């Protein structure tokens, strides 16, 4: 059930071996980091829900 | 650039005569030759292009052929209208070049 | 131009097939030029002709080229604009004049000019729709493609240091 | 339908000259225009080409940096500016409307010629 | 209850009939798509919660 | 190993001159090149410096805007263009390959000299 909610197609946005304009790169890094926290929150919450439900 | 020569540089001819004018380029200009008619004190006019295709409005007296390094222009049955200086143009490569001019006289 | 977008397109292309533009360049020099690619010998990039004047300092001809896309796949077309180190270098290569390049399609139009003061090739790209015709106008400083590209089967463009 | 040209001019050496031609009838964007010199009893010399669609130009090395061509779409004028005039520049200058026929070489096809402008330098 | 959580004012960011710089457009498309997945996740989760609660 | 120069030239006043030097052996990017005038029986005059790594140039005020230097990496040529020639410009022009030794002042160290080109203006 968890896999079906995470298994998505991803592509490179950032050229890791090179450089992208820093102003945009800062937006992308900020966006990704913010989204990482959103997904980390969602992940912790979802796992916690699944754990509480498992106990229940 | 490409340098070419016309032959002959000038002719003496009368009405009803047939005239042939040729061009000899330093290198192949496969089909890229235009011919023009110039009247003294006036701008030249296109007669034939691509060494074989007549310009619209040009009378049947004019025709031409040739390829590579030998090109020809022929006029059949000369009229008073046809006594002019004829020029070649090489469209093959830059800078574009023109011939010496061939003049028809009597 | 838009290098990241283009790179991503290739990353998901599935691979590249090549097909000739069918462009005949009479009177135009297309010989090897740069020493930068000496690894294969002193020549320019394998599939894109510099289209230099037939001789040094000679004027570049005003060319019009057109390519119709013969297939149901969109064609990826790349052309370069050559930025010379200085005005004199540009003059030698493409002759004197205001160099202008125009590229047009049914849904695209852009003009370009080289800016002397630094050696560089700027590559620009277009995705040409089926049944359309890409029109090019050359006044010099145009590095023409000999071939175009078609995409085949959804690849994954991974950037990595790991061994296979 | 027509190409017409400005009157003959007299210039001193080292001066500049501007020669104008006006086009009537057809639009300019469909054709390329060339400047060709008719030397005073000598053969034709190509000076250069202008593409009115974007003002792009190309010049023969014989003239090189001495020539600046430009166009005016609002008045239908193709005027050319030649700098650093010399006594050797005395000639009749023609504007030619060239049809883009020779797609193989970008070669000109001189469909319509202008009146010709006599420029004398001395 | 669901309507009150979704009924928000929206404006056009992308000029659909024209073109925006592709680098920014890629960021916007990525951002919107990522947010679509976030909202789709939130929507599926919320609906699932409401469905489970309805059953309960 | 060598710097060699184009042949002597004669120019009219107000004209431009281009003097060429070719470098054989070593690459150009490791050295800076200078143009120095050897006036006809008078002392040396510095004209300017060119950095082939990016074509940057600097000129003495004595020549100011009259001089344009440029380089060609593909042919190993350092040709210089001098505009608005005067009778005072008659001289032997040298290309010098200067080793970047004096890091304290950016001063030149003339490691290798060219053949010298005699330019006569009159
Ligand atoms: C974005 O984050 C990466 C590490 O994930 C970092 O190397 C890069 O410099 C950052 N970009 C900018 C503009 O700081
Ligand atoms: C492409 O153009 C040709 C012209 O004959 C036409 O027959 C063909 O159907 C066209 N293809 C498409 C996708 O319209
Ligand atoms: C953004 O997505 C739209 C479709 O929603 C697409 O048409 C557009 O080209 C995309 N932008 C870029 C830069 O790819």
């Amino acid at each position: 059930r968890l896999i079906g909610k995470t298994n998505q197609q991803f592509e490179l946005i950032d050229n890791e071996f090179n450089e992208i304009e820093q102003q945009i790169g800062n937006v992308i890094n900020w966006t990704r980091d913010a989204m990482t926290e959103i997904w980390s929150y969602n992940a912790e919450l979802l796992v916690a829900m699944e754990n509480q439900h498992t106990i229940d | 650039e490409i340098v070419m020569t016309q032959s002959p540089s000038s002719l003496s001819a009368s009405v009803g005569d047939r005239v042939t004018i040729t061009c000899r380029p330093s290198q192949s200009i496969s089909t890229f030759l235009n011919w023009y008619e110039q009247k003294p004190g006036k701008a030249p006019k296109l007669l034939i292009y691509d060494a074989s295709s007549l310009q619209s409005g040009v009378p049947s007296r004019f025709s031409g052929s040739g390829s590579g390094t030998e090109f020809t222009l022929t006029i059949s049955s000369l009229q008073p209208e046809d006594f002019a200086t004829y020029y070649c143009q090489q469209s093959f490569s830059t800078p574009y070049t023109f011939g010496q001019g061939t003049r028809l006289e009597i | 131009t838009n290098e990241e977008s283009l790179r991503q397109i290739l990353r998901r292309s599935g691979g590249i097939g090549k097909e000739s533009m069918g462009f005949t360049y009479s009177g135009i020099r297309t010989n090897g030029a740069t020493s930068a690619c000496t690894r294969s010998g002193s020549s320019f990039y394998a599939e894109m002709k510099w289209l230099l004047s037939n001789s040094d300092n000679a004027a570049f001809p005003q060319m019009t080229k057109a390519y119709r896309n013969p297939r149901n796949k969109p064609a990826l077309i790349i052309w370069g604009v050559h930025h010379s180190e200085s005005v004199s270098e540009q003059t030698k290569l493409y002759g004197s004049g205001n160099k202008l390049i125009t590229v047009r399609s049914s849904k695209y139009q852009q003009s370009f000019t080289p800016n002397p003061g630094a050696r560089r090739i700027d590559f620009h790209w277009l995705l040409l729709d089926p049944n359309d015709t890409v029109t090019f106008t050359f006044n010099g400083a145009f590095i023409a493609p000999d071939r175009t590209s078609f995409f085949r089967g959804e690849s994954l463009g991974v950037q990595s240091d790991a061994p296979l | 339908v027509q190409l017409v040209q400005s009157g003959a001019e007299v210039k001193k050496p080292g001066a500049s000259v501007k020669v104008s031609c006006k086009a009537s009838g057809y639009t300019l964007t469909r054709y390329y225009f060339h400047w060709v010199r008719q030397a005073p009893g000598q053969g034709f010399e190509w000076m250069g080409i202008i593409n009115p669609n974007g003002g792009g130009t190309s010049y023969a090395q014989k003239f090189g940096d001495r020539v600046i061509m430009t166009s005016d779409m609002s008045t239908s004028t193709i005027y050319m500016e030649l700098s650093s005039l010399r006594s050797e520049d005395t000639a009749v200058y023609y504007c030619a409307r060239d049809m883009p026929y020779y797609h193989d070489s970008g070669g000109p096809l001189f469909d319509l010629w202008g009146q010709g402008t006599l420029v004398t330098v001395s």
